[PDB]
């Protein structure tokens, strides 16, 4: 369990930076206080039904980012949080092959 | 000494095993390839001929003053799953790259 | 009673997903018997949405397909058939999932 | 009950990354106080919740990623019914234009 | 115990914590059809340590021989009667934690040839079943040229000389 | 973006550990090191944007304007309209196999007529 | 090295 | 506690149907034989390749001396009644498929001077055959040629 | 969610590629090219015209002799294999095969009869 | 000329419609599938518990986490254990 030899180190930090990873970082979403069924009693607005299906909405299908690109769950989102060339890599949703 | 002469009746043995082999071999080739015209005598002059001689042959070589075959053991010494042409070559095809299924199943 | 009945067919038809398994029955010679072919043909109640709600894993089904094929059983008992579908059975599993996350990390970081 | 799920998910992150912080204080202060494995219990069902809501997020993975699931399956289907429209007034037009010219040719 | 060459015996806890000085407690977890509880190595592990007691003591000492760090680790078993002094009985090789006793040169040679003669008689027994004779007939199983061609060929030759071939 | 955010919070508990396994087994002895400084300052430059990653992954990750209700109601909708979609394109498919039909005895008949002559 | 090879080795 | 991906739709293969769509079916392709088509089939294949022998025949120009051609369902057989038959046909797609001879039955059977036999050894007779059917896979200009 | 009520939900089968063929090392291979233009050709390649060769009688007598032949090199490539000392071992443990019965002669009887 | 566009035609018409057909034979089999989502869920969560339905995160070539039930859980398991 010695390890600490300068190369060993150095294997750890490439392993752990890859899995992780101007702001060009997501849009900030506030609080929630009328959810579709419990939280506003609105279940089966046909408003909201059609609303998922082609509108944009903020959370329930997808992510507005910063810049205005808009992410939807199947695609996947590339974006730069810490002011560095690397660039954290947000993954599929639906991930439906 | 007696290594020698245990070696010698191995390389005998091997003999006896591979001709026995190539009999075996081009009987049933011929088989396959004659299919119609072969006839119970051919068939009972080749199958008699092959098994007779190389059976007898090889109990007889086992049992002439050779060394005591029960004493030897055989136990794998390096197995490494990396391709390998010479047993492939050595072997005439069968049993390449000695992997770690081969030595239980051999 | 019909319980213990349902508990052993379970677990032997979970069990039949181990190619390992199927290597020895066959070489047991317990495929070539007519009794195991007609025990096989009455498993097929598997299939049925309501008992395979019970079957924890599901790799067996398609594999019992198979077996009412009447070649499947003439062959595997060899051990490189139970070695090639094993082999294909644990890398489809495997490449499946780390290559799609491979693929969507690898594009996510290339395309930036 | 308010169940909101994306602000409940943001006060657990922001409440797992405050009691990190009130950890360190313990191992600050007072390291064999009782509350320590209070607090190595307290984040613990911190984290719990923070899976147990994503993957209510998951029968809802799934229902909402199934409700994408079958738009898209529709969508196709559209679609390639769209394309059969399109290539059976491309025939039709074929058809028409070989037969004037037959006559027209006439 | 009805034929040790024909027993193999594993564990899987055991199998990832594996190393060349784990292999003799290995071979040692008991209930193994190979290893016995008369061996000195279990009288030493009833005891305290383990040292040159092996050479103190001359008896059923069961040693590593020869070892891959992998998956090879081979054990021979030994009867000593003195000090410098080793007489052995036995080899189990263990591959892929998986035990096995060493088949002799001659045992595995002797179950071989049976095999395989055993085979080739059922073939000859059957084969003699199905062959039926006749004097007049000859032999069965139970169950040319007309000479006017070297024309027909040379008119072959003609018509691809004629009509070449154009794969 | 779901195993994504589950891949996150897990690796924010295993920061979690690391950073203390770290900043407690190694450090300069007293007085009444650099290195160890460094690790502290990167340890908590990682924890801090593994924080912000789940929340954009969560500021991102669904509004609870689902789960229930508008789920049913848009599933039902969807069986309703694959059902009418399932019987539009058969009956374009029937249209399309009649004119295949047509122009096959619509030929048929010209090689007749061909070989006739 | 050689560890037993569930998939084949690389 | 964290799930992987929700299975996403493998739980809903098994529950809709059962033939396994994942891994892979080299299994069955290399350890169980296809089955052979019935009678209806054949007869269906054949009507189809009828109608493909059709469209080739009213494309190349069929020669105008004799061209006996009777579609038999799977066979052009092309005969004229006392010199020769040959039965082409053809393999697939129309732009570019080559043509299959099949047979090369002699027709001149005289019976003052062949008695009791053909008129020429079957060997030359496939022989011929290859040659001709080697002409005719260059996709050339075959009914004439 | 207090009280998930469940639906007729209906859904297609997620049929868009399949992988005929896995190789190692990765490496995955489609081989379904999702036709049927062209399956009416293939399947007319199947149709007809006019398990080994033949391989209808002396089935049995060939693969017996086959498998006989197989045990045969078996032994064959084990004896080439401690020819030499690659990859092999044949040190001489002093053993001695000690049967405690009067197995011998019974065995040589009841043999000789059959 | 005319014989030929008629011909490819045809050709362009059998493929759209056996496409057509597929998706028919899919709604057919799509018409039987229709069930309760929940099961659907529990289902998933039943077959992607252990690891049968994903392969795990770190599944190299050796692990004791098999496609089948080992052999200590089949030692363990009612079939033979009952049978004996």
């Amino acid at each position: 369990l010695s390890r600490n030899e300068i190369i060993q180190s150095y294997l750890s930090r490439q392993s752990s930076l890859l899995s992780s990873s101007a702001r060009q970082l997501h849009v900030l979403v506030p609080q929630s206080p009328p959810t579709d069924l419990p939280g506003l009693t609105r279940e089966v607005t046909q408003d909201d039904l059609d609303r998922i299906q082609a509108s944009q909405w903020p959370g329930v299908n997808g992510c507005q980012d910063t810049q205005g690109n808009w992410y939807d769950w199947t695609q996947c989102i590339s974006l730069d949080p810490h002011g560095d060339d690397g660039r954290l890599n947000i993954l599929p949703y639906v991930c439906l092959d | 000494r007696e290594e020698k002469q245990l070696e010698a009746s191995l390389d005998a043995l091997l003999s006896q095993v591979a001709d026995l082999k190539n009999s075996l071999g081009s009987f049933i080739c011929k088989l396959e390839n004659e299919y119609g015209r072969l006839t119970w005598p051919s068939v009972l002059d080749s199958f008699a001929l092959l098994s007779g001689q190389l059976n007898t042959l090889n109990k007889v070589l086992k049992h002439e003053k050779t060394p005591l075959f029960r004493n030897q053991v055989i136990i794998p010494l390096v197995l490494s799953p990396d391709r390998d042409e010479d047993l492939m070559r050595q072997t005439e095809g069968r049993v390449p790259v000695f992997s770690h299924e081969v030595v239980p199943d051999h | 009673g019909n319980r213990l009945r349902f508990q052993l067919e379970l677990e032997f038809v979970q069990c039949l997903a181990n190619p390992n398994y199927l290597n020895f029955l066959a070489q047991r010679g317990y495929f070539k018997d007519k009794a195991f072919v007609n025990y096989l043909k009455y498993l097929l109640y598997w299939k049925d949405p309501e008992y395979a709600k019970y079957l924890k894993y599901p790799q067996c089904l398609h594999m019992l397909e198979l077996l009412q094929y009447e070649h499947f059983r003439k062959e595997l008992v060899n051990a490189q058939c139970a070695k090639f579908i094993d082999e294909q059975q644990i890398l489809h599993w495997q490449h499946y999932s780390r290559k799609r996350m491979r693929l969507q990390q690898a594009l996510a970081e290339q395309q930036q | 009950m308010q169940f909101d799920h994306k602000k409940e998910l943001r006060k657990l992150n922001m409440s797992i990354l405050i009691n990190f912080l009130d950890l360190l204080d313990i191992l600050i202060r007072s390291p064999g106080s009782i509350k320590r494995e209070e607090k190595l219990e307290d984040l613990k069902l911190l984290f719990v919740h923070v899976h147990h809501l994503i993957n209510e997020y998951r029968p809802h993975q799934a229902r909402e990623t199934l409700r994408v699931m079958m738009e898209v399956q529709k969508r196709q289907r559209l679609e390639t019914a769209e394309r059969f429209q399109k290539h059976l007034e491309r025939v039709i037009e074929m058809i028409q234009n070989c037969l004037a010219s037959l006559p027209d040719d006439l | 115990r009805d034929n040790l060459l024909g027993i193999s015996w594993v564990d899987s806890s055991w199998i990832p914590i594996l190393n060349s000085g784990s292999v003799l407690d290995y071979f040692s977890e008991r209930s193994n059809p190979f290893y016995d509880r008369t061996c000195n190595n279990e009288v030493v592990k009833m005891q305290r340590l383990t040292l040159e007691h092996l050479n103190q003591m001359v008896g059923i000492e069961y040693i590593l021989l020869h070892a891959q760090e992998p998956i090879l680790f081979i054990i021979r078993k030994q009867q000593r009667q003195s000090p410098a002094q080793v007489i052995p009985l036995a080899d189990y090789y263990i591959i892929a934690g998986v035990i096995y006793q060493a088949p002799d040169l001659g045992s595995v040679i002797n179950s071989r040839v049976l095999t395989a003669v055993h085979g080739i008689q059922s073939a000859f027994d059957e084969a003699m079943s199905y062959c039926r004779y006749h004097p007049s007939k000859g032999y069965w199983w139970h169950f040319s040229s007309i000479f006017q061609r070297q024309r027909v060929d040379a008119l072959l030759l003609d018509l691809r000389q004629k009509f070449p071939p154009k794969f | 973006r779901l195993t994504q955010l589950q891949d996150a919070v897990n690796s924010l508990a295993d920061q979690f550990c690391n950073a203390i396994g770290v900043l407690q087994q190694c450090g300069p002895p007293a007085s009444f090191a650099n290195p160890t400084e460094e690790y502290a300052q990167l340890f908590a430059a990682l924890i801090a944007r593994t924080a912000k990653d789940i929340d954009v992954l969560i500021d991102s990750l669904p509004s609870e304007e689902s789960t229930a209700a508008l789920q049913a109601a848009s599933l039902y909708k969807l069986e309703e309209e694959n059902h009418e979609a399932a019987t539009c394109l058969e009956d374009v498919v029937y249209r399309g196999d009649m004119l295949l039909e047509k122009i096959q005895s619509a030929l048929a008949d010209i090689a007749q007529s061909q070989l006739k002559t | 090295s050689y560890s037993p090879t569930s998939p084949s080795y690389s | 506690a964290r799930l992987p991906s929700f299975a996403i739709p493998y739980a809903i293969d098994v529950l809709t149907t059962g033939s396994y769509p994942r891994l892979p079916t080299c299994i069955r392709d290399k350890i169980i034989p296809p089955d052979p088509i019935t009678k209806i089939e054949k007869q269906a294949t054949l009507h189809q390749l009828n109608q493909i022998l059709r469209h080739r025949l009213v494309t190349t120009d069929l020669p105008p001396q004799l061209a006996n051609l009777t579609v038999a369902n799977g066979r052009v057989k092309f005969r004229v009644e006392g010199e020769f038959e040959a039965t082409l046909t053809v393999m697939g797609d129309d732009p570019d498929v080559p043509w299959r001879l099949l047979k090369l039955e002699i027709l001149v059977e005289d019976k003052e001077t062949g008695d009791g036999r053909a008129l020429v050894h079957s060997m030359q007779i496939s022989f011929i055959h290859q040659l001709v059917q080697s002409r005719l896979f260059a996709d050339e200009k075959p009914l004439q040629d | 969610m207090s009280g998930v009520r469940a639906v007729r939900i209906s859904i297609e089968s997620a049929c868009e590629k399949q992988v005929h063929e896995v190789g190692l090392d990765g490496t995955e291979t489609y081989l379904p090219p999702l036709s049927m233009s062209q399956n009416l050709a293939r399947l007319a390649q199947r149709i007809d015209f006019s398990f080994q060769p033949s391989l209808w009688p002396w089935d049995s007598v060939r693969n017996n002799l086959r498998s006989a032949l197989t045990e045969m090199c078996v032994l064959y490539d084990v004896l080439s294999i401690v020819r030499d000392k690659k990859f092999m071992t044949l040190d001489p443990v002093s053993q001695d095969a000690l049967p405690p019965k009067q197995n011998p002669q019974t065995l040589q009887l009841i043999s000789k009869k059959k | 000329q005319l014989q030929k566009q008629l011909k490819e035609a045809e050709q362009i018409l059998a493929t759209a419609v056996y496409q057509a057909k597929e998706k028919l034979k899919s709604i057919e089999k799509a018409r039987k599938g229709a069930i309760s989502s929940e099961e659907i869920i529990k289902y998933a969560h039943r077959i992607s518990a252990s690891n049968a339905v994903c392969a795990p995160l770190t599944w190299v070539p050796g692990d004791p986490r098999r496609p089948y039930p080992t052999d200590l859980e089949m030692r363990s398991g009612l079939l033979g254990q009952m049978n004996n």
